[PDB]
């Protein structure tokens, strides 16, 4: 899935 | 007053980390509306060769924030990471796209 920095 | 020139609406990841990477400066940005999930905002910026992705969040009082701070909207929260590191170990500070 897409992944972000934050999370 | 004009419009703000980093919001993009519905662009893929794809296409906002294509657009980024041509980008000269770092912190380089823009805004767009998640197409992963529907109602969500992704902030986009470049940084040295690279390009990250921030998930804006939204609390239980209806508030965003990227990390502990919390604003009002997309523009104070946008506005105070001109001046605020958007990343805890990198300095990455908005610039407006050129």
């Amino acid at each position: 899935k897409p992944f972000y920095v934050n999370v | 007053m004009k419009p703000h020139p980093w919001f993009f609406g519905k662009i893929p990841r794809a296409k906002a980390e294509e657009m980024l990477s041509k980008q000269r400066h770092d912190g380089a940005f823009l805004i767009r509306e998640s197409e992963s999930a529907p109602g969500d905002f992704s902030l986009s910026v470049k940084f040295g060769n690279d390009v990250q992705h921030f998930k804006v969040l939204r609390d239980g009082a209806g508030k965003y924030f990227l990390w502990v701070v919390k604003f009002n909207s997309l523009n104070e929260l946008v506005d105070y990471h001109r001046s605020t590191s958007v990343s805890r170990n990198q300095q990455i500070f908005l610039r407006d796209i050129e």
